[PDB]
């Protein structure tokens, strides 16, 4: 019958290791870089766009960051399209929260949901798992600012300073170094840029390769606003700190 | 209620 | 009996590729070049018409497809996957949105959806990735004017201008030179002429040519008249003769 | 047990120059009782406005359901709703449950961003939309705001005399029934500021 | 060879080797033998045990009060087969009031084990059966297969070593076959035919196992001292 | 099931539920606590329909204990209201709904605040500084509209509240064998003795 | 409704009248209720205007589907789909329809198929409210191997006191001819059947 | 009050503009008129939003069906999809359409009922005041009517329904469907019924109405 | 080499299962044509009846799947007589369903969306078979359109399949480039049905008795498959000339 | 390759080896005939007489579908018997909707499109039997033959089994020498005579003769199984024509 084609996707090695969670974890470490950083008044998510062309429509594009609520947004590292499936998901996991109990979602329950839907593709159901690799970066008023990352494996794990993708080994280095806990956004912002600077595979870093978001409560008393940056703002950010 | 020429 | 394939056929690769996703790319590689320009009051999408026998009508198989009144699409691969494509595609702009919101959907919204499709034939049991790569350009209020490209893997990106399939390389590398963000739509129509005429071997005329523009609102094509707010499809499937015109003046 | 008369209430929507006026009573009851006297039956989602009046639970529930369905809009289309997309989506929400109906009376209000018009419509219990130039009334003073508004109301109002005419429309009208009263609120909405006002009107 | 892996694969010769090795399980089974006349209808049963310690290995199941079989080969699947047969005599009395016809029990047997045979998933039983029935048209004695194939017949064995008491049967067939209104002599035939299927053992009080279905006798099982007789 | 109160102070919420139940022309007992603690300040007292009355209570009481465990964290008395309110309106249009009315007394720790709901059997939610279901509703109300100051102890609350029985014990044509009060603050939920 | 089919020497004829009644509100006064199932299979409606419109376009697709496959079906087969449609969904069906049909081995054939579901196959058919009023005279006046215009005059005369006497049928006579020649229409006017 | 009514070379439909809850008028000037697809026009009567929510589903399950098999769609089409939902429903659905149109056929005009039963006819009339408008059309109504004698029959026909039936009233709206023409949409085609100016104006001096409390509302993010 | 036995993409983007579908429609051996006239649409097929046993009534390739529209096939006949038996069932329903005949070219698009499905889903098999559909349309006049294992279909001005498909295909190119039109300029049916057999004993270079060829012809409202006796009747006019 | 390890899947060539490997069974399986005759059909069958122990005339191998329709098969028993048990529901449903009994051709297509399902999927395994039936209906005699591929003609005479090319050659030579027809009482007579022909190609065991036929005239248009006087008629027949 069937069973002839099945690569049994849900299995372990002699070694007890998941197969497809190896080798999709091998598939992100080939994507652009994200890199995720904490600070006490705010959070920085920076990824680089992978090899840009110099025709793509940059001001009018999404590739690396998402927006799941008001409070809560993701960075990408592998399949885009896999990310968006799992977005859509985060999306209304998220309202059907609110709609329950009136009010916005803990950021690690909204993680946790995705993170077990991921474990879920590689237990069970014989499918492949999604080839992804998310940086959390959100706010609730239990445990303030949380960045969090989930693999196809379906753990996460909360941090202070993280990288997914390309080049993890030389950046999660560099934050480990430059890091310290009383550190502001504006200075977050610096570090992150530096750090892609760095471990990029590319020639120079420029403002149509990079996307970039914060996370303040910069806004006017006692509430949180998501800035997603334009690449005016990219250009302008990166001259301010001398990259470029 | 519901509105009904 | 009963379709016992409920695991998927696409898998990881030790190196980390999707096979099935890099061969059903490989089959875009091998089809027809196709291309889209956008221009500031409109987008052009173009692509070769081969015919599989002179006794066969071109006319009856259209590569250009229209899926809303607004948004058009053209594709580089295998022309049965985009067929199939296309029908789901149109039904999805409706179901999911026009039955809900009373209007068209935009761009960016149901090249999403239909992203959405290939995605599930990439990681869903028993099925191949769809082996196509789509151009759908279209237009919407808040947005207007957008050009976008659909991968096998589902992945979109908007673009200025671009081409797939057979020379794609060579057309990408010609558009770079021509495009500037103050093209005129008669300017795009133009370039995407010139561009398609280095790609084409065999007769390059309008019969050989499909060639559909995503402009202005034409009254006379919406089919009625009474109600000011319905002002006509902005999509528009240029004539063998008008394509003609413009291969003179070229 | 008549599910659109137990608790009680209205929504009267005006159109003004370039402003909209939406306004309802603040009752809430279980038939003769008297329960709340701060049950608010309008909402908003971005610049839309949807005041719904009839059973409670269900003005609760289609709030809840409205926000839930705007949220996604937007993080989708990356802009608010616009007053005529709202209206189309809450018309197919009530008709998806056409024969087992939420027991209200919605009405939108607001201004199109783009457009700048100023935009009112009112629904029947199974989505059917009728939109107006002047004037849409809900609940179970629907009579008595028909009756006020028809002979009150007068085109291109200044948003200090609209307010006027539709606090004079509520009030009145909401006098009239045993159901409906215990207090207003009437919101004025201009292109880009919107006033709040709550009324002075008999507690009985 | 790689044409053995599941039931729904044929061989480049056009064999099912799965169908093929459930019948390699029959002939490492136990020897049984069916005979008939015209009255009566007999199942003599050698059973097996695992040791001295052991019980013997019960062979002979009733389907009805008129019909019954011995198994040789997987136990489990005789469980299975004697049960739908149980069901099928027990719909023939509850809606039609009518005794099911032995030949029916045959197809319906046959169809059974064929559905297995075709498609993925499932495999072929792993038993042989030999039915015996008194219905209305006499005595009858029946051979299940787990092929499909079902063949009436006089008289026959299956199991292990089964080729010597069949050879015996093909000889005594004009005999055995006109002991009619005789139980005990038919029985003698049936037990004498089975004696020619034994190597170093004999047949024993608590290893002989002997059925009867005919004219006036419902279908009854003879197993411990009330087979003394027949030793 | 019949009398159940509540009456939001200062720095407290206070419930008052009747201790009869009678079936027929019987009152099987007289000492029956008609609520379940949701978490440790939180407290859900209910009435209606036989049996669907505590099947429902300790269903929520279940649910709310299983997040407290998963989460590590108390739910805000707000977020249980609108659980059990959503869990009310999805019943209402089942096969067959819950008969039972709640009010859920909580104590914000957040906020530093007490919160009065009252849930109808239909989904109806409504935050009060006092509330009753059933006929009780029809002579309180009235008596805590005069009496009730916004600023009020817990004590000025349990006299309020003694005033409420005493109407309802002079005027109220079942014996309904006193009332269980209960007290929810800052310091959790505690049952007065002596009433 | 006042419908009939009646067989004679050449094949068999179909007659109806062309009113639709809502209470006593004539919803439509120019009814077509002969309907064609197959090209020389046709049926006449009585009953909801909506249940047998429902049944005869799936009789008509079931018929076209057995022609692709098995050729011509015979008239029995038509009134035989009918039936199985009628008597499975008796419950939620008011459809009393008379099947007409012409082959060249039976000749003409009508099958008649009350509310119950039940198929008779008769020599002629009268069904509809009006027809009750034509029981006597169509008996007395019926003859097996008829002309056909003896036919069409004993369906006209037949409708004609159908149609004078049930307030619910009226109009114009419609009549379908159903012979080897072919299939041929006629209509008779009041001005015409109503002075018989 | 909804009619329809053919010509030599197409079909026109007309339809008023009263929508009424009870005996109240909630719209005084509503569109009964609904676009299947740009030369297939439906005029509906019943459950308001019954009629809108079946014409919207099939002129959405038209147009696919239009793009599927790459034709302009068919009267027949619209009229078979239509009946077979409305039959589904038993009647539940209670909408009574007059579906008319232009095809590669030719000009159609029918009538469908909320139980599913359709009526092929040179004109129709359906809804409260169908009978005051079939009395005008019984009386006026001749074969080879001109596009402008079609219009003025239709037209008055609606008016009766208008006038003498109180479920009708307010304007008359018509839809033109011509033969190798687009179809013309005639919103407010006549306005017989415009409010006479009030005698006063009741815009009421600033500051009549008490109010106890004012508040900006944040409508921006 | 798992990727050659289901519909999976091989590493140069080929899927061998339809590649090999299209070497099963030359397996009877048989070469179909089909032409248009100005009223009709005629199409043609070889019929080889081997076996003296078998009764050559019932051996065909031609298929009436509608009133209006007929279907030849190019392969086995049990994958054929599948593809007809689903054709007529999807005619039926289109009729019952949108209240009009199904068109040729809408029909042929909707066997070629389930072609294509085969070449997606892995549990189903291609057909092995060519479908060439044939009909007078109401709206488009004289149709043929040609569905294959890859879910590909185009309408044709005229059209031949089989073996020696090349032959015949350059002998009405080579006529179409001389009469500078899209079909036959024939009134009747029987001369387009005539100039069919005459271009294909041509192409192919055999002789034809009445038993040896297969025609079916579309007319307005009907298609219809000729008799031996219709044929060979054909076959005298085209020797008499 | 591989090609032939599964069900379903095209060969290099365009073969299905899966199936052809199903007619390897029908080819070790024993002779059975048809032989269509003036007004019906008649069939034959070759049954291996194993054993003395075989109760001679009660191992019945023709099956009858509906009244009307008979049906014999070569190769797998079992996979035969689940085809004529598909053919009675498929009888069954037709006479249930249309009324009239089903259809020699409509019957035969019922089998093949049946037959052919079981080539489209690898879950499902090719029938190992060739399967010749038939009987008469309004339209007259119809004899088909349906291979494990789904494959069915209309045949004057069929065969299948180990000695099917020896019946066949016997088939043809009929054929030639009754143009005008055979009657059915001689097709009886002739269908003994080849089964005894078609004997030679399997002539280890000693074998059992049985027939059955459909006639408009000596049977009504039913099927029969020819038994007693009319049977050994036909066997002595056959006796006298091998010596
Ligand atoms: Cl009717
Ligand atoms: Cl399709
Ligand atoms: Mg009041
Ligand atoms: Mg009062
Ligand atoms: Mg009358
Ligand atoms: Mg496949």
């Amino acid at each position: 019958g069937s069973r002839r084609y099945d690569s049994r996707t849900t299995i372990f090695s002699p070694e007890g290791r998941l197969y497809q969670v190896e080798y999709a974890l091998e598939s992100i470490s080939h994507a652009g870089t994200a890199i995720g950083i904490m600070a006490s008044d705010g959070i920085v998510l920076a990824a680089e766009r992978k090899v840009t062309s110099t025709l793509l429509e940059q001001d009018t594009s999404t590739e690396k960051l998402y927006k799941l609520n008001d409070k809560i947004a993701v960075a990408v590292a592998g399949l885009t399209a896999d990310a968006e499936i799992l977005i859509n998901t985060a999306r209304i996991h998220a309202q059907n929260y609110l709609k329950t109990y009136n009010e916005d979602i803990p950021v690690e329950i909204l993680v946790r949901r995705l993170s077990d839907i991921k474990q879920g593709y590689t237990q069970h159901g014989g499918l492949r798992p999604f080839g992804v690799s998310f940086i959390y970066a959100g706010y609730d008023d239990r445990y303030g600012y949380q960045l969090y990352t989930s693999n196809p494996s379906g753990n996460y794990t909360g941090w202070k300073a993280i990288s997914v993708g390309a080049n993890t080994s030389a950046a999660q280095t560099l934050l480990q170094m430059d890091y310290k806990d009383d550190m502001k956004v504006d200075d977050a912002i610096e570090l992150a840029l530096k750090t892609l600077s760095k471990t990029t595979d590319s020639s120079a870093l420029t403002y149509d390769r990079l996307e970039f978001a914060t996370i303040r409560k910069g806004a006017n008393d006692g509430e949180v606003y998501q800035k997603i940056f334009k690449p005016q703002e990219i250009k302008d950010i990166l001259v301010k700190t001398g990259i470029t | 209620x519901f509105l009904x020429x | 009996m009963t379709d016992r394939y409920s695991f998927s056929l696409t898998t990881f690769s030790p190196s980390g590729k999707l096979g099935q996703i890099d061969y059903a790319l490989t089959a875009v590689k091998q089809g027809v070049t196709s291309l889209g320009i956008k221009a500031t009051n409109g987008v052009v999408i173009a692509t070769e018409k081969k015919s599989s026998s002179p006794l066969a009508m071109s006319e009856t198989l259209s590569k250009v497809s229209l899926l809303t009144p607004d948004i058009g699409a053209v594709y580089s691969g295998m022309g049965p996957d985009y067929r199939v494509l296309v029908d789901k595609s149109r039904k999805v702009a409706h179901t999911s949105y026009k039955r809900i919101y009373g209007e068209y959907p935009p761009t960016k919204l149901l090249v999403s959806e239909v992203a959405k499709i290939m995605q599930e034939a990439t990681q869903s049991g028993g099925v191949r990735p769809f082996g196509v790569s789509l151009l759908i350009a279209g237009h919407d209020e808040f947005n207007g004017f957008s050009l976008y490209q659909v991968d096998p893997s589902g992945s979109y990106f908007p673009w200025k201008a671009t081409a797939i399939g057979k020379g794609s390389v060579a057309a990408k590398t010609f558009l770079e030179k021509r495009w500037n963000d103050e093209l005129e739509l008669e300017d795009a129509i133009h370039i995407a002429l010139l561009t398609l005429k280095e790609s084409v071997e065999g007769e390059f005329n309008g019969d050989t040519i499909e060639l559909a523009i995503i402009g202005d609102e034409n009254p006379d094509l919406l089919g009625y008249t009474g109600i000011p707010t319905d002002k006509g499809p902005r999509f528009r499937k240029l004539t063998s003769q008008e394509i003609n015109d413009r291969l003179e003046a070229l | 047990s008549d599910p659109s008369s137990i608790n009680g209430g209205i929504v009267v929507a005006m159109t003004g120059k370039d402003c909209v006026a939406i306004a309802c009573d603040l009752r809430l009851g279980s038939q003769s009782l008297g329960v709340s006297n701060k049950f608010e039956k309008i909402f908003h989602y971005g610049h839309v406005f949807l005041g719904i009046t009839g059973l409670a639970t269900d003005v609760t529930t289609l709030n809840e359901m409205f926000r839930y369905k705007t949220n996604l809009y937007k993080l989708k289309e990356e802009r608010a709703i616009e007053p005529e997309t709202f209206t189309q989506l809450v018309s197919s929400s009530l008709y998806e449950r056409r024969f087992g109906p939420y027991f209200v009376g919605p009405v939108v209000a607001g201004i199109n961003s783009k457009s700048g018009k100023p935009f009112i419509a009112g629904f029947d219990l199974i989505g059917c939309i009728d939109e107006a130039k002047d004037f849409i009334v809900s609940g179970t003073a629907s009579d008595q705001l028909f009756g006020m508004c028809e002979s009150l109301y007068e085109p291109n109002l200044e948003p200090e005399d609209l307010f006027e005419t539709i606090s004079q429309a509520l009030l009145n009208a909401a006098d009239r029934d045993a159901l409906s009263g215990w207090g207003a609120v009437v919101y004025i909405i201009k292109k880009d500021e919107v006033v709040k006002r709550y009324l002075k009107m008999r507690q009985d | 060879n790689n044409y053995d892996g599941d039931t729904v694969t044929f061989s480049p010769t056009g064999r099912l080797f799965q169908v093929e090795y459930a019948l390699e399980a029959i002939k490492q089974g136990s020897v049984t033998v069916g005979l008939r006349s015209n009255t009566h209808a007999v199942l003599v049963a050698l059973k097996r045990n695992a040791d001295e310690l052991s019980s013997y290995q019960k062979k002979i199941i009733k389907c009805d009060e008129h019909m019954g079989l011995s198994l040789a080969g997987l136990a489990p699947d005789a469980r299975v087969l004697s049960n739908y047969l149980r069901q099928q005599c027990n719909y023939s009395s509850l809606v039609f009031n009518r005794k099911l016809a032995v030949e029916r029990a045959g197809h319906l047997l046959c169809d059974k084990a064929q559905k297995n045979t075709q498609s993925y998933g499932g495999r072929p039983y792993g038993v042989g059966l030999l039915i015996i029935g008194y219905d209305k048209s006499g005595a009858h004695l029946l051979e299940f297969q787990p092929s499909g194939n079902v063949t009436e017949l006089y008289g026959t064995a299956i199991g292990a070593r089964s080729q010597g008491a069949k050879t015996y049967l093909e000889r005594t067939l004009d005999t055995f076959i006109k002991i009619d209104g005789n139980p005990d002599e038919l029985i003698k035939a049936g037990v004498e035919a089975i004696s020619q299927s034994l190597r170093d053992e004999s047949l024993t009080v608590d290893n002989l196992s002997i059925a009867i279905v005919g004219k006036d006798t419902p279908f009854t099982i003879y197993d411990g001292e009330a087979v003394a007789k027949y030793i | 099931m019949d009398i159940i109160l509540g009456i939001r102070v200062q720095d407290s919420v206070i419930l008052a539920s009747s201790k009869a139940v009678t079936r027929g022309i019987s009152v099987l007992k007289d000492s029956d606590d008609k609520t379940r603690q949701l978490s440790p300040h939180t407290l859900m007292s209910f009435a209606g329909e036989a049996g669907d009355t505590v099947q429902f209570a300790e269903y929520i009481q279940a649910n709310i204990q299983l997040y407290s465990i998963r989460e590590d964290y108390e739910l805000s008395p707000q977020a249980v209201s609108s659980f059990v309110r959503q869990e009310l309106a999805k019943s209402i249009r089942s096969r067959r709904p819950y008969q039972v009315n709640v009010l859920i007394g909580g104590y914000d720790k957040k906020k530093n605040k007490p919160e009065l709901y009252q849930i109808d059997y239909l989904g109806t939610k409504v935050e009060l500084p006092y509330g009753a279901h059933g006929y009780s509703g029809f002579y309180t109300f009235s008596l805590l509209d005069h009496h009730y100051r916004p600023d009020m102890t817990t004590e000025e609350g349990l006299d309020l509240l003694k005033l409420c029985v005493q109407e309802l014990e002079k005027r109220m044509p079942m014996d309904f064998k006193g009332v269980i009060v209960k007290i929810v603050d800052k310091d959790g939920i505690r049952q007065v003795d002596d009433f | 409704t006042s419908i009939m089919a009646v067989t004679f020497k050449d094949g068999v004829i179909l007659g109806a009248d062309s009113r639709t009644t809502t209470g006593a509100y004539i919803a439509n006064r120019v009814t077509d209720k002969l309907t064609r199932v197959h090209d020389k299979i046709w049926c006449c409606r009585s009953g909801s205007a909506a249940d047998t419109q429902a049944i005869a376009d799936i009789v008509q697709y079931h018929l076209e589907l057995y022609t692709s496959q098995y050729g011509t079906p015979s008239t029995e087969t038509a009134a035989s789909v009918f039936k199985e449609l009628c008597y499975e969904n008796k419950d939620n069906l008011t459809a009393g329809i008379i099947v007409a049909g012409y082959d060249d081995k039976n000749k003409g054939e009508v099958y008649t198929i009350p509310l119950g579901g039940s198929v008779h196959k008769l020599p002629y058919a009268i069904a509809g409210s009006g027809s009750t009023f034509i029981y006597g005279y169509c008996d007395k006046n019926f003859r097996e191997n008829m002309s056909k215009e003896e036919t069409v005059d004993f369906i006209k005369h037949s409708l004609s006191q159908a149609i004078k006497w049930d307030g619910s049928s009226g109009g114009v006579i419609r009549m379908v001819v159903l012979t080897a020649a072919g299939v041929e229409r006629l209509i008779f006017y009041p001005d015409e059947y109503e002075q018989l | 009050t909804i009619v329809g009514v053919k010509f030599n070379n197409g079909v026109v439909i007309a339809a008023d503009t009263r929508s009424t809850q009870g005996p109240i008028v909630a719209d005084k000037n509503c569109a009964k008129l609904h676009r299947i697809s740009p030369k297939i026009w439906c005029a509906g009567a019943g459950t308001a939003a019954d009629t809108e929510a079946v014409t919207q589903l099939i002129g959405s399950n038209i147009e696919l069906h239009s793009l599927y098999t790459s034709r302009e769609p068919r009267v027949v089409s619209a009229l078979q999809m239509l009946k077979q939902h409305l039959f589904k429903y038993q009647g539940h659905i209670g909408a009574y359409l007059i579906v008319a149109g232009v095809d590669p056929t030719g000009s159609h005009l029918f009538s469908i009922h909320a139980h599913g039963s359709t009526d092929v006819g040179y004109y129709l009339s359906l809804g409260s005041g169908s009978l005051a408008a079939m009395a005008v059309l019984e009386s006026h109504w001749k074969q080879d009517l001109t596009k402008e004698e079609a219009i003025k029959l239709a037209s008055d026909a609606i008016q009766a329904g208008i006038w003498n039936d109180l479920g009708s009233g307010s304007n008359v709206d018509v839809c033109v469907m011509e033969i190798g023409k687009d179809a013309e949409y005639l919103r407010n085609y006549l306005t017989p019924n415009v409010r006479e100016e009030k005698q006063k104006s009741y815009k009421f001096p600033r500051g009549t109405t008490a109010v106890l409390k004012e508040s900006i509302v944040n409508i921006c993010d | 080499g798992y990727d050659r036995h289901i519909t999976i993409f091989s590493p140069e983007g080929r899927l061998y299962q339809v590649e090999y579908a299209f070497k099963a429609t030359n397996q009877t051996n048989i070469n179909s044509l089909a032409v248009r006239g100005k009223d009709c649409t005629v199409v043609i097929s070889q019929k080889k009846v081997p076996d003296k046993l078998l009764d050559p009534t019932t051996v065909s390739y031609i298929f009436c799947i509608s009133r209006t529209i007929g279907m030849v096939v190019n392969g086995p006949i049990p994958d054929a007589r599948n593809a007809a038996l689903r054709a007529k069932a999807e005619a039926a329903e289109f009729r019952y369903k949108y209240g009009y005949d199904m068109p040729c070219d809408v029909l042929a698009k909707r066997m070629a969306n389930l072609s294509q499905i085969y070449t997606q889903r892995a549990y189903m098999r291609p057909l092995g078979v060519i479908l060439t559909f044939v009909s007078v349309d109401e709206e488009l006049g004289p149709s043929i359109y040609k569905t294959d294992p890859a879910g590909y279909y185009v309408g044709y001005k005229a059209t031949a399949t089989g073996p020696k498909q090349q032959e015949i295909t350059t002998n009405l190119e080579n006529h179409f480039k001389k009469s500078k039109i899209d079909h036959i300029n024939e009134e009747s049916w029987e001369k387009v049905v005539e100039f069919a057999i005459t271009h294909m004993i041509d192409a192919l270079g055999t002789e034809f008795s009445k038993n040896d060829l297969e025609v079916g012809v579309a007319t307005k409202d009907k298609f219809f498959t000729l008799s031996a006796e219709n044929i060979e009747e054909r076959l005298v006019a085209i020797a008499e000339q | 390759t591989g090609y032939d390890l599964s069900n379903s899947v095209f060969s290099p060539d365009g073969r299905n080896f899966q199936v052809e490997y199903a007619v390897k069974a029908v080819e070790n399986g024993t002779t059975s005939i048809g032989i269509k005759c003036n007004d019906g059909v008649v069939f034959a069958v070759e049954k291996l007489i194993t054993s003395k122990l075989l109760v001679p005339q009660k191992n019945v191998k023709i099956q009858v579908v509906d009244r009307h329709i008979g049906c014999v098969y070569s190769g797998l028993i079992p996979d035969g018997r689940h085809l004529v048990n598909r053919g009675r529901e498929e009888a069954a449903s037709f006479k249930k909707l249309y009324k009239t009994p089903i259809p020699i051709p409509a019957f035969a297509d019922r089998l093949g499109q049946y037959v052919q399902a079981h080539t489209l999927y690898n879950s499902v395994r090719p029938f190992g039997v060739s399967t010749i039936f038939g009987g008469v209906d309004k339209n007259g005699a119809h004899l088909y033959m349906l291979e494990p591929s789904g494959s069915y003609w209309g045949y004057k005479g069929a065969a299948t089994g180990k000695g099917r090319q020896s019946a066949k050659a016997e088939l043809e030579k009929l054929v030639d020498h009754h143009p005008e027809g055979l009657s059915a009482r001689e097709a009886v007579k002739q269908a003994a005579k080849i089964i005894y022909l078609a004997h030679e190609d399997n002539k280890e065991k000693d074998f059992e003769l049985e027939i059955s036929w459909c006639s408009l005239s000596e049977t009504n248009g039913l099927h029969k199984f020819v038994k007693g006087d009319l049977l050994q008629e036909a066997i002595d027949f056959a006796q006298k024509e091998i010596n």
